[PDB]
């Protein structure tokens, strides 16, 4: 499932993934 | 008590004074009782390092041939600090990192335990809103954040302390609504002044919904970082770093204009000169009118401006903004070919998110920053957690549950997550080619046996 970092996310990385000059 | 927590890891303790021998002995004992592979001691105070070049080769021969994973020191005042920290990307952590890591039974993140007093954001977990920034802005803000010891996250979480935005209009603010929304001057202030942000100045840097006009943002920037006299003046004492150099700044760096003023002041305060190139310039005449221009600074390796430039000035140094800041940390001017792959104008994206959504294990501190930068400029995503969303696991060694789980999933013909080392990422970028990650060389998970296999050396 999810194996943590070992060194919890709510709003994921892929949502706000674009730059405003893409 | 005892454990296997530090298994297969090499340590080096720097003792800065004879009074620190008891804490040096007390830390070696914790590291041995938890099964470290090796722990050397080195007494700085009992050797003359005057007039001996403590360089990269000196360090590898003196303390290798295998990697050092962690240097334990409560000071950065030693003459191979920059070699260790900025070139070889070996973390440098305080004695307390050993204690806390044993107590929590985990290899804690190195950032909070750095003794570099410039690492003013060592506590912060910072989200930089991509929707808010151009690519070249994002890259610069990340560079400076990392140079200030902070951690870059690509997700908002409970751990997140700060969200960097450009303006109230940015779509990340609304769709969200603890942690604090700030303008990028929050970063730049710490970098330029080298002291924490505490006055009314600290109030200017926070997201304010009345600032719907460009003229207001411009006015907070000129106040927070406009005008000078800074703290910790001893930390970067080479104020002529860029003397007799003159930088042509590409128009493909479309910075927020105050942000360009910051970069111009950074360069000029280090005694260098700056000319901005525009798209409508005639390049022959710009370079003929300013014949002392010897460096080009640009974002993209495929800019037409850089193609025509090379034709006119084929011996020009060709770098990116990152390159400036790396010269800043080395405190020495350095040809690009002697720096790292990330200090060149960026290649066109190689992979998509779909081909390249990688996860990684056993990379601490700057090596972490470095995988992330590499994945970015390769065109993929990286995640802090390993899930089935991931296409690859990047690894140095065979330890950690993360490797065991992902090594199991790679046996399935359906799953087909790939387990490979970091040199596949590096060689892909250097050759600008989708190489095959199951090749012999990229299945070597014994990179720690040699320090030259440290991530970041390929391309030097």
């Amino acid at each position: 499932e999810t194996v943590p970092d070992s060194q919890s996310p709510l709003i994921p990385t892929s949502v706000g993934s674009y730059f405003r000059d893409d | 008590s005892t454990s296997l927590l530090f298994e297969q890891l090499n340590f080096l303790i720097l003792v800065a004074a004879e009074a620190e021998l008891p804490i040096a002995h007390s830390t070696r004992k914790l590291l041995m009782d938890n099964s470290c592979n090796n722990c050397q001691i080195y007494e700085l105070y009992n050797e003359n390092l005057k007039d001996v070049k403590t360089d990269k080769d000196w360090f590898m021969n003196k303390f290798g041939p295998q990697t050092v994973h962690f240097v334990i020191s409560n000071t950065i005042n030693f003459p191979f600090y920059k070699i260790v920290y900025f070139d070889l990307l070996i973390p440098v952590v305080s004695h307390t990192w050993v204690q806390d890591s044993v107590k929590t039974k985990r290899h804690l993140r190195t950032n909070m335990y750095s003794p570099n007093p410039f690492h003013l954001l060592r506590d912060c977990q910072v989200y930089i809103s991509k929707s808010s920034f151009n690519k070249c802005e994002y890259i610069l803000y990340s560079d400076l954040l990392h140079l200030l010891g902070g951690t870059l996250v690509n997700y908002i979480s409970n751990r997140t302390t700060h969200v960097i935005v450009q303006s109230p209009q940015d779509p990340i603010i609304a769709t969200v609504s603890e942690w604090k929304f700030v303008y990028p001057i929050w970063i730049l202030y710490h970098f330029k002044m080298a002291k924490p942000l505490k006055g009314e100045l600290a109030t200017l840097c926070e997201l304010d919904m009345q600032d719907t006009s460009e003229e207001q943002l411009f006015a907070k920037w000129e106040e927070v970082i406009g005008d000078t006299s800074s703290s910790q003046l001893t930390l970067h004492p080479n104020k002529t770093l860029f003397k007799n150099h003159h930088f042509a700044i590409s128009p493909d760096l479309n910075f927020f204009t105050p942000l360009y003023w910051f970069l111009k002041g950074f360069i000029e305060d280090l005694d260098g000169k700056v000319t901005p190139l525009s798209f409508s310039d005639d390049l022959k005449s710009v370079y003929q009118a300013f014949p002392d221009i010897d460096c080009y600074i640009g974002h993209s390796a495929n800019s037409p401006i850089l193609e025509k430039t090379k034709s006119i000035k084929p011996e020009i140094h060709v770098g990116n903004v990152s390159w400036l800041f790396y010269m800043f940390a080395l405190q020495k001017f350095t040809p690009v070919s002697q720096c790292k792959l990330i200090h060149q104008p960026f290649h066109a994206k190689l992979f998509t998110s779909k081909e390249l959504t990688v996860a990684y294990t056993n990379y601490f501190g700057s090596q972490r920053f470095y995988i992330q930068r590499l994945v970015e400029i390769l065109g993929g995503l990286s995640t802090p957690e390993l899930t089935r969303k991931n296409t690859h696991l990047i690894t140095k060694s065979t330890i950690g549950k993360k490797f065991k789980v992902a090594k199991k999933w790679s046996l399935d013909p359906q799953n087909a997550i790939i387990v490979t080392n970091h040199m596949w990422l590096e060689q892909c970028y250097m050759n600008n080619s989708k190489l095959n990650p199951k090749d012999s060389r990229f299945q070597n998970f014994k990179l720690d046996d040699n320090m030259g296999w440290n991530i970041g050396q390929i391309g030097m």
